[PDB]
């Protein structure tokens, strides 16, 4: 959870909103085990 | 750095959990020593004190005068491995024509071994088990008839799409193990490793699986551990039409390589459920049989 | 790195590039919420717009510490503090900062 | 010199003058978890004294007519002192124990109380009676709290197992001709390094009679069993807002 | 390289990229008291992580009038996490803090706020206005909890010292045009080795603005202040039931 | 033993203080070392920084060019001992005839040195303060006169019988120390040691002596510390009748063998009781002169 | 903005303990991930259609 913990502070001739961009990745203890289909498939019918 | 007396004088954080006793080799019985008439005061292995919890050390050698005796008999035969890796029957799965639960030439089942009171009982002997195990597929109509089908079962780990048709896409099996197999041919035959996230499954949680306030509603999911939920096992004739015969798939597992910790009771009333240890209350009965009077065989 | 989808909310086509970004403004100093999500990486939400979300598909299992870094994109005239909190299982969604 | 003995352990100290020796579970003593074992990287809080102590929690009445009662561990200290304070902040917890149940009588009562652990100790129902009702044990059932709870069935321990065999667990006996208390410690058991102390109770103790309690119209009928236990070598991880269950 | 800071204890940590270095009050650092110090026998718990963490208590809104506030310590975290129950569940307590309060505007705005650290910060009253009436201040004025309380007399800092003077204790300054928050870190400050968390605050925590806010009409108006603290190196001991006063 | 590395590498429980900074000694002023000009580029010591918090390190010699000049000002008379071992009054007993207060021949004066401004605000200036003090006894009639009456003082520390009267038991004085001496005598001196439980006591104590609920009733005990309270102190005519003169008792405290801690802000406003720091609100006084603008003298 | 991902861990934004990691991180690798055979073509030979 994100909470402003003073203010987003701007002055006069400065945009009163602007975003934030999130990126996520994993540490280097990262891993995994046991392979198994996604669980989604791409395709409603045939392929042409 | 630490300097205060207390904390450098600590025992907070050893990790060498000290044992009190250790395994000794023991491949055959216990041999017995010649013994004489002991006539001595002071000296009595006969009196025990059951109350401290220990069973009892008297041995045959002070209870009565006894011989030599070179014992030989092996203890091989009751190593956990050669008590469990016995296959035994442990599911079925039903894939009839025009019947009410699978007339769509599929199936899925839920990997539960706890359906077959023999094998369940055997393995609830302990709380915590690991283990590798090797499955068998045995295929046949109802009448035990072998027929030229070619059937695929597929296992669906947790997460993975479960098949909804016997035309599902799920059947790609791109990443998913198949095994594609003919009832004419032998029974098919896979190694399967130990793939919980713990340690070793367990055939007893006593808890719940998630936090909340647990009322009547959620309280099927008491003693549900996902550390013990493997996934699903699905199976379906290969074809977009009917197959022409019923069938059945009978599921054997036999244990290898298997680890058990903490003994318990065994169970002695019959099963009611899978998920649970549930009895019949108004027909409980005693463990064995009875007889008229303690006096009287 | 990819890009999280925090913003998860809008679906007509032309304004799926919004997904990529959430917005901060001037509030009115109560330590207000800004956003929440799942930290849960291999579940539906935001994760799945994630290259790791997505390889994470194909396996069953897990383990490890992930990170999530966040990029402020407002006018270089623009100052402020966040507090972003990362709360372990058991604890409900919180009340207040 | 095995029938007196003292336990003291933080700010607490109990004495007995008839007890029966200790009883080690599985042999072996309690002890941190390892670097090897563990998982969850955070550093863990070990609050030792303020935690490792003798909290004394329920007092019941052994009458002519008691079926035995069980307690659940951790749920009976979820709510008392420090303990249960670190208990509800964090989401992991591993701990030991060292339980020490009180029955003292007088040289013309007898009676026999089994006292055992028995871990992953799950409860079931009587099924509707014919064994056709799916049931389940509510949760006031399963984690009976400080209170603990009587037993419907203690031949089959109210889960389909015989107390015939109980003994296969780490157990002792209060049986009033000879002791007046048990003593049992007992490690952290589980298939897991750390764990829920709310949504896990890794093992149940069962103090049922086996042999009633009986005596003679004037001695004191008043026989109540005091269960005291203690935590030993806490650990707690994964801090947080407080949480009750 | 000095206007950039990180601070991590605990699994708490605080980043500012307009710092102003940081105080370590009197010179020396919080320490655990030692053998010759003590008094008390009983072996006291450190929690250590679970106790010793940034807590973020309260924000205050800076205000072209605003007076100054103080809170006290360590009254303000008494009823707040794992340090708020061993405060409770104690007797005798010690700790030192970090204390980082926050306060970030625009290079537009303008202000100063000092920011101290006055031990044992009594109190007083004004006697009625004329000076012939014995009054005292309330429960809720000496021990203000997380909320703080505003000064009524800034200039004498309600209790007839000059605030002028108040840079003689450990302090920074926020000088909006220069930094956006002052870290202090201080040491436990008593004449005896431990102290009750709850009838004693050992100091007090002043949040001044010596120069008034000020900014144009279209700026952002909200500035807040927000208080942040972690103790460091806590001691408990003289266990016992919780009590909160 | 402790073998989980986070144990072995805490820091748990060092008691070592460890400080930033260290005393030297300084018996007279700094000198002052030739300086000249400088015309560099980086190096700029007349610019600082008060948000840090700590005062201008900039020198004589680097603001303007300096001479040199062997300062042997001495620095002797600014140590705590040389400030405070100047005695001065802290306390009055009046002993009148026909009056209000004491009539009775005796008096039992509360050991507080706050009741006179001087004394009180110099050892304010400090939180706390461990010292030994050598006290000193002037008394004479209110004309400042000199007759023949014997005295008795007695210390009655907390927990003694306080004296009731000029002839209660308790001025047998078997273990509390009392001084006998005569109006015509020099006053009496004597050395009290620093008797605090405490190891120091403390002008101010932000707090409150006793737990439990501090409604209004209570508020008066705010700020009050018993570690501070040493006792009481009675004086009586030494007789069994009525003194014929009526007596003043003047206290002077002189404190040697000082040390103290923590310095704080000096009082600028009136003092108006001696158990707190209250002031007059309605008359919050500036701490100095003032003048009519800023631009002018 | 300069295209590197975080290189903050675990170490630095929190006190954490030492664990010994032995996870294999053997199922991940090229041949592990795409050695599974999966369905890629099917032909049909049917009578009269
Ligand atoms: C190509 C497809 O071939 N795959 C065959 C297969 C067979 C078995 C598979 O997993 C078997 C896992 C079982 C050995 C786990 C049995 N257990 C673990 C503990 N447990 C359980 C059940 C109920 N309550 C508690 C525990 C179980 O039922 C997976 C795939
Ligand atoms: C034979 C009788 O002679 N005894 C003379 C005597 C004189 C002084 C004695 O004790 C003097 C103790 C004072 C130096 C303590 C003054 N203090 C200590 C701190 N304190 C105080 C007052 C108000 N608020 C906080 C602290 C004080 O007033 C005892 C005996
Ligand atoms: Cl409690
Ligand atoms: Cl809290």
């Amino acid at each position: 959870s994100i909470w402003y913990q003073t203010n987003y502070v701007v002055p006069i001739g400065a945009p009163n909103t602007a975003y934030i961009i999130a990126l996520a990745a994993a540490q280097k203890n990262f891993t995994m085990k046991l392979c198994k289909d996604a669980s989604d498939i791409l395709q409603t019918g045939t392929i042409q | 750095g630490d300097r205060v007396a207390d904390v450098i004088e600590s025992s907070i954080g050893d990790s060498v959990s000290r044992a009190l006793t250790h395994a000794l080799p023991a491949p055959t019985g216990q041999n017995t020593q010649v013994s004489s008439h002991r006539l001595d005061t002071g000296k009595v292995p006969a009196l025990q004190a059951a109350e401290i919890g220990a069973s009892s050390n008297a041995s045959d050698e002070s209870m009565i005068e006894t011989r030599c005796v070179l014992n030989s008999h092996s203890t091989a035969e009751t190593t956990l491995d050669s008590f469990f890796s016995r296959a035994g029957l442990v599911g079925e799965i039903d894939l009839p024509l025009k019947g009410t639960t699978n007339p769509n030439g599929y199936a899925n089942w839920d990997i539960d071994i706890t359906g077959y009171a023999q094998m369940r009982r055997k393995v609830e002997l302990f709380t915590y088990m690991r283990f590798d195990a090797e499955f068998t597929f045995v295929a046949c109509t109802p009448t035990g008839e072998v027929v030229p089908q070619l059937l695929q079962y597929m296992f669906v780990p947790p997460g993975a799409p479960k098949p909804d048709s016997r035309e599902s896409l799920a059947w790609q099996t791109a990443t998913n193990p198949s095994v594609f197999v003919k009832l004419s041919d032998p029974p098919a035959q896979v190694s399967v490793p130990f793939m919980s996230p713990a340690s070793a499954y367990q055939w007893f949680y006593d808890g719940y699986p998630t936090f909340g306030e647990h009322k009547q509603e959620k309280d099927l999911e008491y003693g549900a551990c996902p550390n013990n939920m493997m996934g699903t096992f699905s199976v379906r004739t290969v074809g977009t039409s009917k197959s022409k015969y019923p069938l059945v798939v009978r599921i054997y597992m036999r244990m290898k390589h298997v680890r058990a910790w903490i003994p318990r009771p065994m169970r002695n009333q019959n099963y009611l459920f899978k998920a649970n240890p549930n009895y019949a209350g108004n027909s409980i009965k005693p463990t064995g049989a009875s007889r008229t009077a303690i006096t009287t065989l | 790195e990819t890009i999280l989808e925090v913003n998860n909310v809008p679906t007509n086509a032309t304004s799926l590039m919004e997904r990529l970004r959430f917005p901060v403004s001037a509030q009115a100093g109560k330590g207000e919420l800004c956003a929440v999500f799942r930290a849960d990486p291999g579940r539906n939400g935001p994760w799945q717009s994630t290259l790791l979300g997505q390889l994470c598909g194909y396996y069953t299992q897990w383990s490890g510490s992930l990170e999530v870094t966040f990029m402020f994109t407002g006018s270089f005239m623009a100052t402020g503090k966040m507090l972003i909190a990362y709360t372990p299982p058991g604890g409900p969604l919180p009340k207040d900062r | 010199s095995d029938r007196v003995a003292q336990l003291t352990i933080g700010n607490s100290t109990i004495t007995t003058q008839e007890a029966a020796n200790i009883i080690v579970g599985y042999g072996e003593w309690p002890s941190y978890c390892s670097d090897s074992d563990a998982t969850a990287v955070d550093k863990p809080t070990r609050p030792d004294v303020s935690v490792n102590r003798f909290y004394t929690l329920d007092t019941k009445l052994w009458e002519k007519s008691s079926k035995g009662w069980y307690w659940k561990f951790p749920d009976v200290l979820t709510e008392t002192g420090v303990f249960g304070q670190n208990a509800q902040f964090h989401y992991l917890y591993r701990s030991g124990f060292c339980i020490h149940v009180q029955c003292n009588a007088s040289k013309f009562h007898q009676g026999a109380l089994l006292v055992a652990v028995l871990p992953e100790y799950v409860i079931g129902t009587v099924a509707g009676g014919t064994g056709t009702e799916d049931t389940h044990p509510p949760y006031k059932q399963t984690q009976p709290g400080a209170d603990g709870f009587e037993l419907q069935h203690p031949y089959v321990l109210d889960a389909g197992i015989p107390i015939s065999q109980l003994t296969v667990c780490p157990h002792q006996w209060i049986n009033l001709r000879t002791n007046n208390c048990a003593t049992i410690i007992v490690p952290y058991i589980n298939a897991l390094p750390f764990d829920s102390a709310l949504n896990h109770c890794n093992f149940g103790l069962l103090v049922v009679p086996i042999s009633p309690l009986d005596y003679d119209q004037g001695a004191t009928p008043v026989i109540p069993i005091t269960i005291t236990l203690a935590p030993m070598c806490s650990e707690f991880a994964g801090l947080r807002q407080a949480v009750t269950q």
